[PDB]
């Protein structure tokens, strides 16, 4: 697997002012015409949001004061001027190969939605849970549905992804055996199954979608489902 | 005198660039045409070096026919068919 | 990026070299092999820039089956199928 | 039509001694890896004989004193040391496109395959002849047969060639309609028929085979059939 190393772990800049976040990949995440390294911004209680795609291209709406640079293994996010709304945690992520992986994260500190998910859940250890993620039929059948895990305080982890048309599913080896992705066209609902539940399956589980062609970018997210495993 | 290896490497690169544009760019409808042609002509589907994007182009309906199953993709590599073309196989 | 026209030009030049060597050298067995693969893959027979040697490969059965007749060779140009491949047709 | 122009018209050299014969073409007879110009030696009575193939390559059996060089439109045959039995007329000939054409010829003064053709033939103007060429010592049914015309004193003139497998032929435009080429696989016999005969058609007609692959070289010739039209 490719390991993404971010730095610094946290950052306090004042309303000025340069903020520079770095991200180092284990091997090249760059072809002759693209990388394949992206930047997501996450504020507390919310799903991550795509800011920069393919190293340097800002997503629609993202201010020009955000800029992304880099190639091969080293990539850099720059914010200037920093403003109040930049108070968040920034994760880099690659889509070069399976499994997709995220950086360790960088907390910055100042000195309408598709995909409806199932509600919170308390469940016994040893049990199963099947978390849902509903979309509009018409949008659903061509959707590549991705699932992401986030343990309280810890980072983001890619579980796998399923194509809704035929339910064909690619898994992160770490969850292959534990997670089962299924899609029902006639419910317009994608499901994730977790078995042999443990205290450290306790996390928020997000459901994210890609663009029409399956450009490996997490465009639309859901609210998350707060699965907590306890006796 | 043209070198077999160099020209094979160039064709492979051309294919990979087209494969990428078909997924990462809804503008380039010509890239989809190019990818679909190679796939039909060489009887193949995607690449080993781009297995992530290949699964998408498989479900975008650009690969020939028969499989449509992600399990099979590892034995439908176009890089191999391109190697076989310039080798005589 | 890689030049679409330059690669097409090189692939022709490679084919032309294989076509020539298959006939000119009696036991250039990869030369024959390469020529067959191109013909069978691209559905074509020889080239218009080598019509003389093309008739000679047509009759050596290195061209696709059921298409044997010197009259047809003008419309069975591999140079045009190479153009179409890289332009997605 | 590519027109080959040799020079000098005729030459004479002492036993020593450099004999040099040129050959110019209307357009380039060469590709990035080959030409496609060849050299034949003809002595009186006998048919032509292939000496140098593809500009430079000596045919097996031919002495090292014979050497050829050239590229594009200009080619040169060299003989040194010249020896008494090198006395002959030397023709350059191309095999780049149809029709094949020979040079005007250069006479040199000095100071188990066999093709059996039919005998002489005397006929009235307006009549038709059919010349036969019986082959032996190779696989006739997989071979190309060429026919060459040579009028008294004049040079060599390519009529066409026929594949014996299916009798599909390629004619010289000048002879297309007058000469008909056919093949009898059972007989291992090639045929040429000439129609509407004229004093102009009075010539010695040769029959010549090509190699297994159908390389455009005239390997083995027949002795010739002297056709003479008169009243």
């Amino acid at each position: 697997d490719i390991v993404l190393t971010q730095s610094p772990a946290s950052l306090s800049v004042s309303l000025g002012q340069r903020a520079t976040i770095s991200c180092r990949a284990s091997k090249s995440v760059s072809t002759s015409i693209y990388s394949y390294m992206h930047w997501y911004q996450q504020k507390p209680g919310q799903p991550p949001k795509l800011l920069i795609k393919y190293a340097s291209y800002l997503e629609s709406g993202v201010p020009a004061r955000f800029s992304g640079s880099g190639s091969g293994t080293d990539f850099t996010l720059n914010i200037h001027p920093v403003e109040e709304e930049d108070a968040a945690t920034y994760y880099c992520e690659h889509s070069r190969e399976f499994p997709f992986t995220f950086g360790t994260g960088t907390k910055l500190e100042i000195k309408q939605v598709q995909l409806q998910q199932s509600g919170p859940e308390l469940v016994k250890p040893g049990a199963s849970v099947k978390i849902s993620c509903k979309a509009s039929g018409y949008t659903f059948s061509s959707s590549w549905m991705n699932w992401v895990k986030q343990r309280p305080g810890k980072g983001l982890e890619w579980i796998g992804r399923i194509y809704s048309g035929d339910g064909d599913a690619i898994y992160n080896g770490k969850f292959k055996g534990k997670a089962t992705l299924t899609a029902d066209k006639s419910s317009s609902t994608a499901y994730m199954q977790l078995s042999s539940l443990t205290s450290e399956d306790s996390a928020v589980y997000f459901c994210a979608r890609e663009g029409k062609t399956g450009d490996l970018l997490l465009r639309s997210w859901g609210q998350g489902s707060a699965l907590t495993v306890s006796s | 005198f043209v070198n077999k290896d160099q020209i094979a490497k160039d064709v492979k690169q051309f294919y990979d660039q087209a494969l990428q544009q078909a997924v990462v760019d809804d503008d380039a409808n010509n890239a989809k045409a190019v990818v679909k042609t190679f796939h039909e002509t060489l009887d193949c589907c995607g690449s080993s070096t781009l297995t992530a994007l290949t699964t998408s182009v498989l479900k975008n309906n650009l690969c020939p026919s028969g499989s449509n199953i992600i399990s099979n993709l590892f034995k439908e590599d176009c890089h191999q068919k391109i190697d076989d073309l310039f080798s005589g196989k």
